[PDB]
């Protein structure tokens, strides 16, 4: 656990120093999977919702889920009514904002007042009318008190908060992110030194974002182009490469994964199997470590770094039908997609550029077209002859 | 089978190490093609009249039984696993030198921006002499270097039945609607979006282009252009689409692209003819330092009346032409 | 044959493997047949209801249809009011969750609020307010013990559910799905490692995707590759290539496919027709096998995997005017709708280029355009002049 | 100096002399550090709220939420209430207006009803329905009397506001300031010398913009579909470049910057970690500075003058290791989005152009592809390796 | 005959194959005429409203005026009830199940009820509010009938009945008919083999397609081809390609379509326009049909099939003049329309591409553009000019 103890550190430094961070990298390098787990062991809760939030950004994803929006409500007797519905990032800011104003030992602050703005914050069924006025007058007075309130106290919001944002490239950042471009900047927090309070356009309130609040993205780099980001949006979060580690796929770093979480009558029996899977390649432990390495320097060359293969498919390769299906599945697809069925370039990336009708994995069709055109088919390997072509990728 | 040739070379299929019948078959449904097209290629004198000239044989090339003579038509041609180049002999040689020689004539008097630094940077990469490769690679580096100053997006008007009330509320519909149909907002938004009639261009000649590049260069380039264009539909390219996109001040800097984009996209190559080539390019060059394109104003290079020096092969020569110009004027 | 248990181990394979599936594939090869047949082979469930539900995603369809929405109701004296309804995917993973829980024995659980919730999960007929009311006090309870229980007994809840997804490429799945997408994910799931309880927007309910709850996707490629997908449906789904089979069409082959239903006195008429079918394709059992393979090997080099010809097709082929019903409104429709007018590329899958004003199918038009444009006709062969069109096509 | 009394000095002169000023320049330049150091300077007021405004324009600002727009409101009464709510630029000229004109001595204003409108434009609950149509009969009150008012008394509105735009053009200003364009040129605000009173769409109302109110922009060059472009409305601004200023980034210039809130021993504190951290790179009091200077004057050849790096990146390090990880996670990721798998230039950016191997920020990759392209991979260098490596880039 | 008899067997073979047909083609090749015509023949109803209806899609055409939705109603002392009104869809279903159940024999069957309910299905007013009550008692009790009756005695329903949807295209398939597009599949009607009965968004009804309701749509395809269809429309229905029959044409064609329209009064007056109207158009009664099938065949050289010239624009002609002003203001407005400001095209179109002046309808201007344009002039023929200029077409 040495390397899990470094990635929670540049994670933790960089979230002090920035405020907000992204986990960038191809996909399955574990970046959804290492925001998780740093906020599950720094916020001491497995499920979100009290101290922590985890949103998702799609296409379809907007600033009025996120921050505010009119929305459809209904009441009590459900006859729809037209509010302002605060969105995920506003109920957790405020969740961080009015929790810190909690342990603040101030004679000026209204912990009655404050206290009932945490229940209808941490309500989760959405509001009565009757208690929708009341979280609008709560929020009144919050903005009140926290506009008169000095920076010495409000830059130790002491429980810290966090909001895993993963596929944050696959929304409109700059859209959702509506006034969060220039809040989310460390100085910009409340108590920060250049401590800015924006008025929200939909409901007129006063917003800002606490310092307690942290904010982690998850960015796949294959699935949207990096340089496609906002340069001034890209300045408000430190960004931390989750690349490829085919170090964990040796055959004692599989084991020394996969027997954190299962008991020890399975733990040899997984390690029988793993010791039939690894005798099948040759006797050599640093096959899946050789075969992931070759082929994302292979990547690196004629793709980005971006477009690499990452370790999380093989990570749970036990047997060889369970590095055939993440071959033939998880891999030779997700090599299709970026290389768009360039067939020769995946071909040299696969070490068979010279090769075809063969026990290759993508055979050429033997006939050609009225314009000289070449068609190349996937060949499905079984056996040997699929051990035997992963074999020529190292070799 | 890259063919690369000057104007009047003959390379036989002997000399070519290709294939003895599909070098000859894929640029004769070129230069039939180039008769279908013969009309709208511009000419100034080239004396070709070519009704039913060009479909003996005698389009941009002509395909004897032995070798492949090459006429004045000049600029590439992508047909059938066979790449065609032809290049003013003016330029030929006594191997990267000939051909940017031919993009800065075109740049400077075809009218196109193509820079220098662009074609400093393909000098020195080892690569293969390519006409459409140069100009795969200067569409693509244009694009890419737009995209990346800032992926092109227009304002459209759309009427919408959404969930949150986004920009201005329609009233007329909303005020019409019935009490079980008051779950949404009638809105008028005008929104950012990115699958415009542009980018639906710039999408499909990226498509396009890496269905026919060989160049490593330019399929990184395009590839990263692949990415960045994912969410566009794709669109096939008539000459209807490439009309359809106005420049104003939203999307002029995408001109650049765009112009390269026509000279691609609409068998398929871009030819010009060397004797109207040169018309075009003394007219740009008598106004600003103040016509036959036989051997015997003429061009004069070191293979090849007011005799034209070519230092453009790697703005000096006009200055040789003050010699002439002080009996001229 | 082993069509239907090749097929079958390849989703079961890869649906206890990723958890979801798409059986993509062109047109006509039997992806609707293959989700529906196994599902219902996996439930002992001929219709859908209970154990599988069945949808088809279109452009126009939302989150409101597939998660959740408010629904307009009417009241005793016929008043508009407004109903948040569970939609199809928040139904069926309720139903699997509590039919999971149901099964699963525990103390925690109360056996009768869970199987009262059934009921209404089940119920086909809309929910009474009083029972509305009751269905909605059930989920409470429900997700309040769901959260209480462990991951320990949310890993293998036993009866196994499945969404069949027809035409999931139409669907815009961030609209669809919305954040629930990641929700699919094997260890997102209800008991996995990285579970997530989610709250809904309209209800403010928990919500989870439980382990009983499978996917199969069904995907025309012809139309959407599955490159042109969203990332999101390419990463959380497996894909299966649901081939184009020619051997369905051989001449036993094609009796003991329409023999699986047919009458026992229809078998002698089958074999009355189907011998005098291939008697005038010339004694060649093989002929449709060859002719649909010869056609989608052709289409293969001049295009994609994704825009061969399928198979289903030629099932029903019985008589000589069927297979030209099949060859003339169903098979050349195809041709000419994937390669837009260009007769050429067509002529040369028919093998038939260089050969016009004849017994071919697609006869030259006379009349050349101003501009050179020639165009072609589709010739409408009759008898055995259309057989000796279609002999020339394996030929 | 050139930023304590003289950047605030351009910032003065030229919104008295236009009305609004936008300050634009690359990202971290300090545009919403200086507008909002002049502001809370002027105002004498921290927070928002009174006198001053602070906005952020994205793309899901409206006209209808910046000037005025029908927005549904909800009262216990009647459900659903289409209203025009003014938005929050109206409500800040309304403010600016009333504001100067109860210090204006005119017997024809009615203190009694200005001073009511201002309780109504100040009031931070939503208006009730009794209230919003006396807030509708203040406003027509106002503009009645306005109209008759001499524009020698309308001009000298004595107390300023101020409505920051922060990312003023991530918004679409010419849709937001919909009649702004013609009324915030400075002889069109009341009393200038063609003052202009429109008429609004929605409220059927008269509006004008009074003197007293001025707007500054802040806007990012970085981005170019979001340039501000509309000839006519750049007319109405002053257009403050605020460039990066490299020579902050020098050690006298460091440390007289982040004292000025440090305040008995901190200062002691953060003089010898500057002291410690300038020893650490060769005693050169100007390296930061020479790292700015040269990397951006690198960035300005190969790319545009507006992506060149702001000093804010380098303006809060303390340590070697603050500029490590400000340099490998802040502004090299940044520079490998902007040469984007264009590594000849980065490594003229890094002034490393054909040094392939070595203490060297981009390690060439030994292997080549088919069509002789070649990557390079990033190399982590700490210690002395990567402060040697900084030297290389500032000579 | 071969307008009606040979085309409605291509009808009848398809409708009863696939359930529903859309009648495709360019316009006025009669796809309406034949759709209205083969209806009446099969119902041996003129009038629609009870063994058929006639309706045409558009963009304002939805779900609740074609299958159910809301409606307000006054039914007792002017306090109007939200009531379900059926849509044009719902009812033809019913109106075809309890019309295919009142001619069935199981003698489970209520025929008092049943019959009840075809007279509330066939009201040409709204229905009474006593009546509504009645018709939702009766239509609860049908599917009580039709979930109790066997699935082989639904499946023969006697009488078919017909839904015309003219311009089937022209509205959103996916809005109008909602998710009930997946039950016009012959298997998913009611009595196949995937039977589905649905149940209904706004009432909660069931809901199914009987299989004695079919669907005739009527499309034109100048606009938008069949490639680029609805993908519910594309697989679900049936097409058949209505195409321009210029043998209609003839002047023995031309007779027989229009006296069968006429009285015996009238026949005769017709026969000497005809005789003399094909005795200016030389003696040829082929004139009309070759005229149309020369162009025709020109259109589709250039543009494609589909924008074709329907014979309907010239099937009212009875003079010369009649002629012309078919020509001059349909024709011709169309051909410009096809290709506009593109000279050459429609000059070769009219068979006139090289003859510049006289006799022509696109003189030749006599003026050479800057860049070598050349534009043309609409010359207006009147007489045997006219006559000669059209027989330059047809020869
Ligand atoms: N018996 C049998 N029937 C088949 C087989 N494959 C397809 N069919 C039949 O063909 C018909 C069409 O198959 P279907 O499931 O719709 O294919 P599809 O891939 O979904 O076709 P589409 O929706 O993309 S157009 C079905 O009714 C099915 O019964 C098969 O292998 N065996
Ligand atoms: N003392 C001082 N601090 C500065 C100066 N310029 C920038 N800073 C600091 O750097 C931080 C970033 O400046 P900021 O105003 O937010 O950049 P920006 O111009 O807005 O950059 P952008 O990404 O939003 S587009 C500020 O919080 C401020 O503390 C300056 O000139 N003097
Ligand atoms: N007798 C007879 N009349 C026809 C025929 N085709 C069209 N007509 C006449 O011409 C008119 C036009 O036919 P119509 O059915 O409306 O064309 P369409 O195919 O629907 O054209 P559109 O609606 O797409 S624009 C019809 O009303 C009919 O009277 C035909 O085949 N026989
Ligand atoms: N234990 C462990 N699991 C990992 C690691 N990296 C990835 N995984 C697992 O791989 C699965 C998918 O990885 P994920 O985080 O979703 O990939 P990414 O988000 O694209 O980076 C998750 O369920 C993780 O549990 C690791 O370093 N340790
Ligand atoms: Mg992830
Ligand atoms: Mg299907
Ligand atoms: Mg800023
Ligand atoms: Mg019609």
């Amino acid at each position: 656990g040495h390397n899990i103890k470094e990635d929670y550190f540049r994670v933790d430094m960089l979230l002090n120093k920035k405020g907000q961070v992204i986990l960038y990298g191809p996909p399955g390098t574990g970046k959804t999977w290492i925001a998780r787990k740093y906020v599950v062991e720094e916020t001491n809760e497995k499920t979100p919702g009290n101290k922590w939030e985890f949103i998702t950004f799609h296409q379809s994803y907007s600033y009025e889920e996120f921050i505010e929006g009119f929305r459809p409500r209904t009441d009590n007797e459900e006859k729809i009514r037209y509010v302002v519905e605060d969105g995920i990032f506003k109920k957790i800011a405020l969740r961080a904002l009015v929790k810190g104003l909690f342990e603040l030992e101030d004679a000026t602050i209204g912990k009655d007042k404050i206290h009932r703005l945490y229940i209808l914050l941490t309500k989760k069924e959405p509001l009565s009318p009757t208690e929708y006025e009341e979280y609008l007058r709560l929020k009144r007075y919050l903005w009140e008190l926290v506009g008169g309130l000095p920076k010495d106290k409000l830059k130790n919001l002491t429980p810290k908060f966090y909001l895993i944002i993963d596929e944050i490239n696959r929304g409109n950042i700059s859209k959702i992110f509506g006034e969060l471009i220039t809040l989310l900047e460390k100085d910009k927090r409340l108590g920060g030194e250049n401590q800015l309070i924006v008025r929200l356009p939909y409901s007129g309130e006063p917003f800002a974002v606490p310092p307690n609040l942290y904010i982690i993205g998850t960015m796949n780099t294959a699935d949207r182009s990096i340089a496609l980001l906002d340069v001034a949006l890209r300045r408000r979060f430190a960004f931390i490469e989750v690349e490829p580690r085919p170090e964990f796929l040796e055959k004692e770093n599989l084991k020394k994964i996969r027997e954190k979480k299962l008991k020890t009558e399975d733990r040899k029996r997984l390690n029988e199997k793993l010791n039939e899977l690894f005798s099948k390649l040759g006797n050599d432990n640093y096959f899946l470590k050789t075969l992931l390495e070759k082929i994302n320097v292979r990547i690196t060359v004629v793709k980005d770094r971006d477009h690499r293969i990452g370790h999380s498919y093989f990570l749970n390769v036990e047997t060889v039908e369970d590095l055939h299906h993440v071959w033939y599945y998880e891999v030779l697809p997700l090599l299709m997609e970026y290389f768009y069925n360039d067939w020769e370039t995946i071909k040299w990336v696969l070490n068979e550029k010279g090769k075809e009708h063969g026990n290759v994995f993508f055979e050429k069709l033997r006939l050609t077209g009225p314009n000289g055109e070449e068609a190349y088919q996937l060949k499905v390997l079984e056996g040997d002859a699929f051990i035997g072509a992963l074999k020529r990728i190292i070799s | 089978t890259t063919i690369t040739l000057y104007e009047h070379d003959e390379k036989r299929y002997r000399d070519i190490a290709g294939d003895k019948k599909a070098i000859q078959d894929a640029l004769i449904k070129l230069n039939k093609q180039f008769k279908k097209d013969f009309k709208k290629l511009d000419r100034s004198e080239d004396n070709s009249d070519t009704e039913d000239t060009i479909d003996e044989s005698k389009g941009v090339v002509e395909v004897y039984a032995n070798k492949i003579k090459a006429r004045h038509y000049v600029g590439f041609a992508a047909v059938d696993n066979v790449f065609l180049q032809i290049l003013p002999k003016v330029f030929k040689p006594k191997t990267w030198e000939p051909i940017l020689a031919f993009i800065r004539m075109l740049d400077m008097a075809y009218g196109l921006k193509i820079k220098d630094h662009d074609l400093a940077y393909l000098q020195g990469r080892n690569l293969r002499p390519n006409l459409y490769e140069v100009f795969i690679y200067l569409f693509a580096k244009s694009l890419w270097s737009e995209v990346q100053r800032g992926y092109h997006r227009e304002y459209v008007e759309v009427h919408r039945e959404e969930k949150f009330l986004r920009g201005k509320l329609l009233m007329s519909r909303q005020i019409r609607k019935l009490p079980h149909q008051l779950n949404t907002f009638s809105v008028e938004v005008h929104e950012l979006i990115e699958d415009n009639l542009l980018n639906r261009i710039f999408y499909a000649s990226v498509r396009e282009a890496l269905r026919r590049t060989t160049w490593g260069l330019n399929r990184k380039l395009l590839g990263e252009l692949m990415l960045a264009f994912d969410g566009i539909t794709p669109i096939h390219l008539r000459t209807e689409h490439f009309e359809r996109v106005h420049f104003t001040r939203l999307n002029e800097r995408f001109r650049r692209p765009f112009e390269l984009a026509k000279l691609l996209f609409m068998v398929s190559g871009f030819f010009v003819d060397m004797n109207k080539l040169f018309e075009r390019f003394i007219e740009r060059v008598l106004v600003r330092n103040l016509a036959k394109y036989r051997e015997l104003p003429s061009s004069s290079t070191y293979n090849q009346a007011y005799n034209m020096d070519y230092v453009k092969t790697g703005f000096k020569a006009d200055k040789n032409f003050r010699r002439s110009l002080n009996n001229i004027i």
